[PDB]
């Protein structure tokens, strides 16, 4: 479902910026990792309807964009650590150019909420959290490798309008 | 004998925090992402989805690009 | 009639956070607005910046992009 | 000292991307204006030198960029507050396409270190109270108008290297 590049615009886009575009690896030998988590049923916090829909698009949009896609679903922080954990030490990020990380669960100012949440007993993995265990020591193989974070963490904190009159 | 390596390098996050209520942010960037993977780095296509939601119908979105460490553009070159 | 418009909209955040120690992040950033202003957006700037201290000599500097809710390119245009 | 843009160059920019740039305004007309507030000389914190020459630096970059740039020293965050409020209340912004707000000081994760901070007695201006006193309800002139923070505030928790051995 995606607009192909041509050879011709890959070569156009080369020739714009000379060494300011990441490298892409061999498309009969590399092995491009995503991963999605999605938070839909929750202990203390209402279902996300549409979640459904949107593991099927996220899902067949990264595989199309070349990507071996693993989906969990609604994990605890405590769940989500130990799964990013293991995502960040497989081996086909050595072989791979680039990873996708694709969060949709609710969130909070510092992070977004696992399966248990509630105000009283908090479950949240907090933002920092991911980019340290995807970061240079805890994953060297996807060292120099652009890392794109996708976080759909829903609040009822989030921005936000103001009126005005013409 | 040891080298340094920048701790946190080629990062790059896209957020939207809008209550729920597919998703709109979801479908939104789906179809921004087939659109424009093409022709546009990673960057540029959430700039283009930003651009979408400019005018707030309904409950107003404005996803943030957050902790931006790419040294480079990242293009898909999908079909490639 | 009243109209909604985004509370938070077109803001772009680089920012250095490395030890004092001119500051090495701040000349860096004159150059490359001296160099690529005419032919770069704010954004493509910071990132050429980052491209820059890819490579962590002395104290390592990586100056991320934050909290964007830039809908469009900003050129600085010099000159006009 | 900008490398000019070429009358070619930006029929070439506003070719490649047709409503996607933000508007200029009138050179002869336009009241652009830029804001940097520089701690140098500190309560309990060590003295940044090389300020003078990142003042001089970028207030010369920020008027050839076509900026009229006010400069600020040693201010506490009550004092940082005021005189960001006070900028956003500008009546020059109404004339004007975009802004620079330049901000050199010591740091915390939260945000940027006033004159008097200390450990025991906090001086903060969080990163927040920027963007709240720069938004569209607070500063309604700078609607749609691109808004460029520049904050160097440095910190000991600073990233940060990872060694290796090839």
């Amino acid at each position: 479902n995606v607009k192909l590049c041509s050879l011709e615009e890959a070569q156009r886009i080369w020739k714009q910026k000379s060494a300011e575009i990441y490298p892409i690896m061999d498309k009969s030998s590399r092995t491009r990792l995503a991963l999605i988590i999605c938070n839909e049923e929750f202990d203390s916090i209402p279902r996300r309807t549409g979640a459904e829909v949107d593991i099927t698009g996220m899902t067949m949009l990264l595989q199309n964009l070349g990507y071996s896609v693993d989906v969990k679903k609604n994990l605890t922080a405590s769940d989500m650590t130990t799964e990013l954990e293991a995502f960040a030490h497989r081996p086909e990020h050595k072989t791979s150019d680039s990873t996708f990380l694709v969060f949709m669960s609710h969130g909070i100012r510092e992070g977004i909420c696992g399966k248990k949440h509630s105000e009283q007993v908090p479950d949240i993995l907090q933002l920092n959290a991911i980019f340290n265990m995807l970061n240079t020591k805890n994953c060297p193989s996807l060292k120099d490798k652009p890392k794109v974070i996708i976080i759909q963490a829903a609040r009822g904190d989030s921005p936000g309008v103001v009126w005005f009159k013409d | 004998a040891i080298k340094k390596a920048h701790i946190e390098k080629d990062f790059i996050a896209f957020c939207s925090s809008t209550p729920d209520n597919g998703s709109v942010f979801i479908g939104r960037l789906i179809e921004h992402m087939q659109e424009y993977a093409c022709s546009c780095d990673v960057e540029e296509i959430f700039r283009k989805v930003r651009f979408s939601f400019e005018q707030p119908d309904g409950r107003a979105q404005m996803p943030t690009t957050e902790r931006v460490t790419l040294t480079r553009c990242f293009y898909l070159f999908p079909g490639h």
